[PDB]
């Protein structure tokens, strides 16, 4: 029953959410964030972390995106956040890494596309 | 440094099968050319001779 | 008479105001005959050994290309730095000399050069005779 | 500060024969040929061969190969030019036709009264002249030969000074198109030389970094 | 009537003349990165961050806690580097990275997370959920 | 608003524009609109060397005007048969020309640039470098038989 920030529409992405998945795919590293509408970061899974970094190979891969997605899904289950909104760019939607990262998020137990507000 | 742009393929979708044919100009030089009809050698002939060379070509054809 | 010249100049004006449309390029267009020669072309099942050899060879090729681009850029940077300190030295040497030497010469305008070939030209060689007939469509 | 005036020229011979492939480029050429065959949509020669094959098979159940043999025979009859004009003579560094793969540069040998120099060709110009025409008259004069060489442009490239009074040296770069060297057995020692044995032969500090603006290729 | 700006304009740094020489970004993702970098700076005009509850903005956080562990940075860097080199040395790692089939021991990832950056992550969860605000202000 | 200090914060049209002679000055000699022609009988060499020249221009920050292709010139090889005075058909030799249209350089960078080009010429590529004239622009265009008919009726 909290207030989402409805509106905008002339800009992108739509700011109507409680938590948003933010995937930054740098030419070296992969960094995923769960952001509140305040702009603060809640939980993040990046390949800049040494804990993942001694466990994966070749930081850029689709497999690296899988590692990021599974680690962030486990961290979201640990943090008690189960719903988020992911708003990918239409060329990022057809990519191999983002699609199987969404697959890893779904298999991880985090359900995307947040539920509708009660008396919105 | 002549080997930089030589390593390449044809990037088009639909195209026939090409062959490495060796072509010669009006000299001893040879050039690798992707060309159909898989012959190993291709030659280019002498054209028109000259004003003082047409008689020499006719004399060479007679002899 | 003069009316013929009037309708004439009307014609040069009217067909001048039309478009200057380009010739089509043959190479950018797939020919019509290339359609039905595909039914007897089967796909080839690529083996795993061949695929991994191709992939690792591609990684080595990408590394070699990156290194070779790096040394070519280093060579052009060395030539440019030499030419920078060079033009500075000649400018410190004489004013009239860099007044003259900052030109591109008109002899550069027909710059033509031919690439190297596989085998060198041989001497005392007589190719046969022939003719060329231009079938380039206009 | 008195200035002693010296031009110079860099007479570049272009390669005539392409260098052989490194093994990585050879195996990439094999890969590129393989994928051209894989993406190739047959040919008029192979279609005819397959058609003749199936019609002869159907006729015996109920020519392209001749052309292949003829083309291979006319290839085997033709002998190509020799790629190695270096190792058959194996001694002459003097001749223009020495090396076909690499780029070549010219040096001449002179004994001076106070110096013994191993030198790239140089010049001397009165101040009314321009250094481009100075390089042209040097090329036309000192080598007594007919070198039709395309100069690149007016901008100089090599730039070194040695001070006694100073003395100042400007190398140009000009590319040979065609050549005719009369008196090939002249007493003037001229050598056509590439970069590695250039580095072997050139002693001076001013001539040691000609390789900085000479392309390594 | 015209007034003087109180500080720099956003786009006054780049040159209007000679537009062809200025490098362009051709990526909407590059614009997204640049705009999200630009939106976090404290501009002098009225902003969304000023009005919509940034929770006092910059806050001098009083730290009441244990000392951080002193770990030698050069030794840590060299052992991480050597572990990475021995990791890229293997060929089966290349095979598993290429063929899209590789798994990680998430229990060991969780353990190293709890040792390394788990404190800072739990600090930012407590800051987000307001544990510090209603206990230690 | 006009009176506010935040006026013109939305100004964008001065940053994006959306609506040739050589300049011979004597000291800075910028020379304009040139065509680099790459002539070959082989598709792969012509297209790849055009790609290499264009990428070298992009790295060396030349403002490139265009990157285009001339129409193909199809030569026919008719040879004189041995033992006869007869013509036989041998080869269909296609000539392709890939041209890079570059705007402006300097004389210094002309020695550097052309030196790199004829250092990097591949096998079987004829290099040509010329200016932009009327004939080089008319070369991509079709014939004008109706205009030559009108000009012949003029004369
Ligand atoms: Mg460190």
């Amino acid at each position: 029953v909290a207030r989402k920030e409805r509106g905008w529409g002339t800009v992108w992405p739509s700011r109507e959410f409680w938590h948003r998945l933010r995937v930054i795919r740098t030419q070296h590293h992969i960094e995923a964030l769960v952001e509140h509408r305040n702009g603060q970061v809640v939980v993040s899974a990046s390949t800049r972390e040494w804990a993942i970094k001694k466990h994966l190979y070749s930081t850029r891969n689709v497999v690296a995106c899988e590692s990021v997605g599974r680690v962030l899904a486990e961290r979201c289950l640990e943090a008690g956040i189960n719903f988020m909104v992911y708003h990918p760019t239409p060329w990022e939607a057809a990519s191999d890494s983002i699609k199987r990262l969404q697959h890893a998020m779904t298999e991880g137990g985090v359900v995307l596309r947040e539920p509708r507000r009660i008396y919105e | 440094d002549c080997n930089r742009a030589l390593l390449t393929r044809l990037h088009r979708q639909t195209y026939a099968r090409l062959y490495p044919v060796l072509l010669v100009k009006q000299d001893g030089s040879t050039i690798h050319i992707r060309y159909r009809e898989p012959r190993r050698m291709l030659t280019m002939p002498v054209d028109l001779d000259s004003l003082s060379p047409e008689e020499r070509r006719a004399r060479f054809r007679k002899r | 008479d003069q009316a013929a010249k009037d309708r004439l100049k009307k014609r040069i004006r009217r067909l001048e105001k039309a478009s200057q449309e380009l010739i089509p390029i043959e190479d950018f267009i797939t020919p019509v005959k290339f359609l039905n020669k595909e039914r007897q072309r089967p796909p080839v099942e690529l083996p795993f050994e061949e695929s991994e050899r191709r992939a690792l060879l591609l990684k080595r090729w990408s590394l070699y290309k990156q290194r070779e681009h790096e040394m070519e850029r280093s060579a052009i940077r060395s030539l440019l730095e030499a030419q920078e300190e060079a033009l500075q030295e000649l400018r410190l040497s004489s004013p009239e000399l860099h007044a003259e030497a900052t030109k591109r010469d008109p002899s550069l305008f027909p710059f033509e050069r031919q690439g190297p070939d596989y085998t060198p030209p041989i001497s005392d060689y007589q190719p046969p005779e022939g003719r060329y007939q231009d079938i380039t469509k206009v | 500060s008195p200035w002693r005036l010296l031009g110079a020229l860099c007479l570049q011979r272009p390669p005539l024969v392409t260098k052989p492939l490194t093994p990585l480029q050879e195996e990439m050429a094999d890969l590129l040929q393989q994928i051209e065959i894989e993406r190739s949509l047959y040919s008029d020669h192979e279609l005819r061969a397959l058609d003749e094959a199936q019609q002869l098979a159907k006729k015996k159940s109920d020519l392209a190969q001749d052309l292949e043999d003829m083309w291979e025979q006319k290839f085997l009859h033709f002998k190509l030019g020799a790629r190695l004009t270096e190792a058959d003579k194996k001694d002459d560094r003097t001749s223009l036709h020495r090396k076909l793969d690499r780029n070549l540069i010219l040096l001449v040998r002179e004994k001076l009264g106070d110096q013994d120099i191993w030198m790239l060709p140089q010049s001397d110009w009165q101040p009314g002249e321009t250094l481009r025409q100075t390089a042209e008259r040097t090329l036309a004069t000192l080598s007594e030969n007919n070198m039709e060489a395309k100069f690149l442009g007016n901008a100089p490239c090599g730039h070194y000074k040695f001070k006694f009074l100073g003395a100042k040296v400007f190398f140009f770069k000009a590319l040979l198109l065609t050549g005719d060297f009369s008196q090939a057995g002249k007493k003037g020692h001229h050598v056509w030389v590439s970069k590695e044995e250039l580095g072997d032969y050139l002693k001076p500090k001013y001539l040691a970094q000609v390789r900085r603006f000479l392309l390594d290729l | 009537r015209r007034a003087a700006p109180l500080g720099p304009m956003p786009n006054e740094d780049i040159d209007v003349s000679d537009l062809e020489r200025l490098k362009k970004y051709r990526s909407f993702d590059r614009y997204r990165r640049r705009a999200e970098q630009e939106a976090r700076k404290p501009h002098w005009w009225r902003t969304y961050r000023e009005h919509f509850g940034e929770e006092s903005g910059p806050k001098d956080r009083v730290d009441i806690g244990l000392p951080p562990p002193k770990v030698s940075r050069t030794q840590q860097l060299l052992e991480r580097k050597q572990a990475l080199r021995e990791l890229r040395a293997n060929v089966e790692e290349e095979r598993a990275a290429r063929l899209q089939t590789a798994r990680i021991p998430l229990e060991a990832v969780r353990a190293e997370w709890e040792r390394t950056c788990g404190p800072y992550h739990k600090q930012r969860l407590a800051e987000y959920c307001g544990l510090y605000r209603d206990l230690f202000h | 608003y006009r009176s506010k200090p935040t006026h013109g914060i939305g100004r964008y049209k001065h940053l994006v524009k959306a609506q040739v002679r050589p300049i011979n000055l004597g000291t800075d000699y910028e020379y304009g609109v040139l065509n680099i022609h790459l002539i070959a009988y082989d598709m792969a060499l012509a297209e790849s060397y055009a790609q290499y020249v264009h990428n070298l221009c992009n790295h060396l920050a030349i403002k490139v005007e265009e990157s285009y292709a001339m129409p193909t010139k199809t030569m026919e090889v008719l040879q004189l048969q041995e033992q006869g005075s007869k013509m036989f058909l041998d080869a269909v030799l296609t000539t392709h020309e890939r041209v890079v249209q570059i705007s402006g350089l300097s004389a210094t960078f002309a020695e550097i640039f052309l030196e790199i080009i004829h250092s990097n010429l591949p096998e079987g590529v004829k290099l040509s470098v010329r200016e932009h004239t009327e004939e080089d622009f008319k070369g991509r265009f079709k014939a004008r038989p109706e205009l030559e008919e009108l000009l012949a009726k003029l004369n």
